[PDB]
């Protein structure tokens, strides 16, 4: 109420919005059919769980600091961006050694092994989500003073940086299985696997950089510009992952 | 993946009708479209028993003398008893448990009109890929895979597991015109060598 | 005036010589025999110029700075060693890259693209080496007084990020290849594999870890307690790479 | 890799004299030692040429009658015609150029003495983990990948690319006694099932 928001932030809201519709309709068509439960759908569907759980996040955090002052409410929606990011960014490298994995193992694929490594790959994934988003609840906060404010203000400087040196080593480990995929492919194939990886490496390296040169003595106005392209990452996780597929299209003419 | 200065019709000296009938007399059939089939043998991977059920079920068609079929692979033995079976029955149906080398499997590509590639699951489809360089019009699953490579211009798609669209597909790829399939050579090499 | 050296210092020196010593004797020996010229060789060779240059740099610096007052020479050879250490992981890099297709391309690794693709790994190593290692000398030093000097005081905050960035991203693409590598293979196999990736990521996380975490007014002995396992590492290296070889064993005894 | 599962001694009901007599009735030769060599025929890379040179050196000695010869593999159509004249030549040499199956290959290892695998290069070497894990002793060439899983212990090392090499280390594996050759054997099985 008090705060009276600024122009940075409704264009965060509507984000925020258009995440949640977008990735909210991808859910109900996958949970709706039956049909859809090989791994590749279930790793598709929790990578659209992830990207609902940060557009609904960002709604009600614009919504719980500017219409229902509440530093409670403020504290416990911030880590559930963080772990809904943290999943969100760990789908991806699920769904990515999935398909190298279907492109190798052509014919050990379509045993029962591949459920059962499925089902251990989304465990990691929603398990190390919740971990490393249990921080700002936990030990690793900034409210208290003394213990130097990150580029985000209720999150620590030591937990930003965890974060970035994991972000570090999982982007190198997509380099490696998309340096593989490229073999077995290989013009036009090459050409979309490049594009893939420019949309996820142009949105998240800005954020992951500036958390690292930044400081709470900076401008406010970074942390905007260079988490917007983040947000702008679970707008089209969808169509990359989800729309493109020819199963899904035909439930969607509906 | 695939080696486009290894598959390629350059290689072959004499036309495709020559080498389609050299391969015919040599395997001692008389002059017709010829449906090859290259894979392994087994339940539900490749489909092998779909073809050899759709291959039954035409036999009682009259166009089915005018239809020859190769069929190449190794797995199952009751599969194998089962095409050796089908091959004495039918004067124009061969079968090939042997191992051949990449020469007689590109010359085999250059000469056969059609390969039928009815997989259960083709995630990334080699054999389309290397079928088509050398003008193979492919009749093939609607799978994952397949489906990305051959559009309604490059060949056929057909549901999987159903053996009578399999051979409704086929009896309706019987009927092309010898231009239309020259024009479908020439997309199929097109789309090939564009990936 | 020349300052006094302390024990930490003297510990460095000893080091660098043990490292010098070790690395020249492989030198020696894979330059001495005409037999040692397939692309392993090469690769190895590389390590040991590599960890060799950066033994005779830790030597001229202390000797540098202690003996020959002087400071202009005293920051050419930080610059020397920051160019050794990136080229002894760049070539580390390198020899997993060639282990890995050695394993998988079974039949065409035997090839003149073998050759090719090792003389392109050895341009990109020693390319960004010295690409990454003449910030030091002019782009970025703290030597002016208002370039936020970092961690090592005459290099700068916003170049020892990049540098640890870019660890993180080789040590992503370490863990993929070691992967396929586990994969190809499957306990004595794994327990090596195991060993020799835990010695490699014991030896530089602390230094690389410390490198965000720290700042120009922090203890200067946390710099020392890190940067030990680093040289700790380039004595190591020899053994795992170059004397475990059978056929390097050999012209040892004789 | 290796299934360590899939291969094992288990599978087969028959014991080592029995299945090797039956095996040895299928291709019409006389009970002995018999040396199988398994592989794609090629220049340089798998050397079936070396194997080839050793057994016709040795066709001058009067022991090779006691051997017997297995030859499995394709390729170069000069190296196939090669081994058939060999085949023709001598009644106690075989020759299949067709493909078998895994289970055919099981048999195989768990009937045949000594797998010969005299490769240029071998970075990992499947093949001589696989035929050491169903108790048969290798006479591998001492390069890379070969060299680590066979020790002094577990069979024979040679020369690469040395025919003269590879026959003395035929004509000195002949001599090797059943009580010796049942120890190597379960020594291979334990390195195999050991080594990752
Ligand atoms: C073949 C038929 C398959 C039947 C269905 C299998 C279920 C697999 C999970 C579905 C995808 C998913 O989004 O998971 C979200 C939940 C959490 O969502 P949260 O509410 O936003 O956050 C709370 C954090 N938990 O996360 C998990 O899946 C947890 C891992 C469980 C995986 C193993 C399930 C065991 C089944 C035997
Ligand atoms: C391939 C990518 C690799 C990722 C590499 C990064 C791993 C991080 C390892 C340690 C740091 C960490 O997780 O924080 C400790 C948490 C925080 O708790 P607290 O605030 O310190 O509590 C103090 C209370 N006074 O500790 C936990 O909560 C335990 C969960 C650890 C989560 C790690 C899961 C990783 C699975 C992949
Ligand atoms: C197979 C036949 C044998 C051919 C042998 C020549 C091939 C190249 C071998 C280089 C190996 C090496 O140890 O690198 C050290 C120098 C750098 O040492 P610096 O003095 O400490 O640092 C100065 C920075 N350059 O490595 C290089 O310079 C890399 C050279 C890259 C080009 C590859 C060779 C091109 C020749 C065709
Ligand atoms: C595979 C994972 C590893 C990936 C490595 C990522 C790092 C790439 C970023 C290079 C940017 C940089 O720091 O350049 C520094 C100097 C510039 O300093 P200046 O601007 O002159 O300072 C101010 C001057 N007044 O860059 C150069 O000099 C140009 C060479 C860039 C070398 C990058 C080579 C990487 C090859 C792998
Ligand atoms: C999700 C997490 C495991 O991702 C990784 C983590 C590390 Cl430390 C290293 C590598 C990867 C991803 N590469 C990978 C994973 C698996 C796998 C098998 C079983 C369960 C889960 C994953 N198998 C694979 N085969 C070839 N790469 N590869
Ligand atoms: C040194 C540098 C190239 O290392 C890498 C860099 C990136 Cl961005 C991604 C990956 C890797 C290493 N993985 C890799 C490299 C090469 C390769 C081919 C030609 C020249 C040089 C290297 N081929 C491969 N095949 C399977 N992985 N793989
Ligand atoms: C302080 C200043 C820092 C500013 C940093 C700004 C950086 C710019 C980020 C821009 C965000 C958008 C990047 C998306 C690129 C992907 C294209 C669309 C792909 C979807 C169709 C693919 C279909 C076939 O695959
Ligand atoms: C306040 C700062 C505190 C941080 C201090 C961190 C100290 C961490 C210890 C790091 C030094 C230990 C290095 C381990 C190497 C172990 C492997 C040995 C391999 C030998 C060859 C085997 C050959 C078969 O392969
Ligand atoms: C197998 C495990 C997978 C782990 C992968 C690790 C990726 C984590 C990287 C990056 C996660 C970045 C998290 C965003 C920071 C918080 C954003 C925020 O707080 N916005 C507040 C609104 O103002
Ligand atoms: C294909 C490209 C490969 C690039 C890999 C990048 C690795 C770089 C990581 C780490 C490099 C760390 C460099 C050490 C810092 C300087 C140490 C020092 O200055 N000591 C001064 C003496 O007091
Ligand atoms: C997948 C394999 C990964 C290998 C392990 C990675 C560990 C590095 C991440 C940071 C560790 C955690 C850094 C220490 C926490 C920072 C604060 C401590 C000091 C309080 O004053
Ligand atoms: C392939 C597509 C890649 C596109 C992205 C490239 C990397 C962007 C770098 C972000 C720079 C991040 C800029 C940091 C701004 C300065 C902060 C200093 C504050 C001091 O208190
Ligand atoms: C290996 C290929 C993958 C793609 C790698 C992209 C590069 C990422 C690192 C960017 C570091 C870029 C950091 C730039 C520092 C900017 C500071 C400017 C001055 C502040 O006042
Ligand atoms: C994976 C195999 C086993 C080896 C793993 C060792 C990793 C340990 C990381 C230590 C981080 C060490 C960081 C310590 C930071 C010190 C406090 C900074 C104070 C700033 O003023
Ligand atoms: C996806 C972003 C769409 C554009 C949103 C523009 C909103 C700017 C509002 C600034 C003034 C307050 O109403
Ligand atoms: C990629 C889409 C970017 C559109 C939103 C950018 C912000 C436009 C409105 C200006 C807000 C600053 O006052
Ligand atoms: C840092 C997390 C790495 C943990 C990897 C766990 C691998 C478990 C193997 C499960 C095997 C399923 O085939
Ligand atoms: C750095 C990217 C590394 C992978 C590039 C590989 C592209 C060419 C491979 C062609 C040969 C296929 O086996
Ligand atoms: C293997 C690592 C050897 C560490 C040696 C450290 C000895 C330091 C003793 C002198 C420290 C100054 O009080
Ligand atoms: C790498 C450890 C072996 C070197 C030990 C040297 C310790 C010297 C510390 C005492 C300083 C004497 O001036
Ligand atoms: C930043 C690193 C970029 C690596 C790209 C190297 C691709 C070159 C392929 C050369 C041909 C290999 O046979
Ligand atoms: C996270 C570590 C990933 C490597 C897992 C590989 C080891 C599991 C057994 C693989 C079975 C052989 O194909």
């Amino acid at each position: 109420p008090l705060p009276s928001p600024k122009a940075w932030d409704v264009v965060l809201c509507i984000s925020g919005t258009l995440v949640s519709c977008e990735n909210a309709l991808v859910v109900a068509i996958i949970v709706g059919t039956p049909a859809f439960r090989a791994p590749m759908f279930l790793l598709v569907g929790s990578l659209a769980v992830a990207d609902l759980l940060a557009g609904l996040g960002l709604v009600l955090h614009f919504a719980a600091v500017f219409c229902i002052g509440s530093a409670e409410m403020s504290l416990v929606l911030v880590g559930v961006l963080a772990m809904a990011f943290t999943a969100s960014i760990g789908s991806l490298l699920a769904i990515t050694v999935d398909r190298y994995l279907s492109l190798y193992n052509a014919l050990t694929y379509y045993s029962e092994t591949t459920v059962t490594r499925t089902y251990v790959m989304l465990a990691l994934v929603w398990g190390g989500a919740l971990g490393l988003g249990l921080l700002p609840v936990l030990a690793w906060n900034c409210l208290d003073g003394l213990t130097t404010c990150g580029v985000v203000y209720p999150l620590s400087k030591n937990h930003l940086v965890v974060l970035a040196i994991a972000f570090f080593m999982v982007f190198g480990i997509m380099l490696q299985l998309y340096a593989q995929i490229c073999r077995i492919v290989c013009r036009k194939g090459i050409a979309t696997l490049a594009v893939v990886l420019g949309a996820f490496a142009a949105c998240w390296l800005p954020f992951t950089v500036y958390c690292l040169l930044g400081d709470a003595h900076s401008p406010p106005l970074y942390t905007y510009l260079t988490l917007l392209p983040a947000t702008y990452n679970s707008m089209i996780n969808p169509i990359i992952y989800a729309f493109r597929n020819q199963d899904v299209q035909k439930v969607l003419w509906a | 993946g695939i080696d486009c200065s290894f598959w390629n019709e350059s290689y072959l000296t004499g036309s495709r009708d020559e080498r389609k009938k050299s391969l015919l007399s040599k395997f001692g059939m008389d002059e017709g479209v010829t449906f090859m089939f290259i894979g392994r043998f087994d339940r539900g991977q490749k489909g092998v028993d779909v073809l050899l059920k759709a291959i039954e079920i035409l036999s009682s068609k009259k166009e089915f003398q005018e239809m020859r079929f190769i069929i190449i692979g190794k797995g199952d033995p009751e599969l194998e008893g089962w095409a050796r079976s089908l091959e004495e029955k039918h004067g124009n149906v061969k079968v090939i448990t042997e191992m051949l080398s990449r020469e007689f499997v590109r010359e085999l590509y250059g000469s056969v009109d059609f390969v039928i590639i009815p997989s259960y699951f083709e995630p990334f489809g080699l054999v389309a890929l290397e079928a088509m360089c050398l003008g193979a019009i492919p009749i093939a699953s609607a799978v994952g895979g397949l489906r990305d490579i051959i559009t309604n211009e490059t060949g056929i798609l057909v549901k999987a597991g159903d053996p009578g669209e399999l051979a409704n597909a086929i009896l309706k790829a019987l009927e092309l015109s010898r231009s239309d399939l020259s024009k479908f050579r020439e997309n199929c090499k097109k789309r090939a060598m564009s990936f």
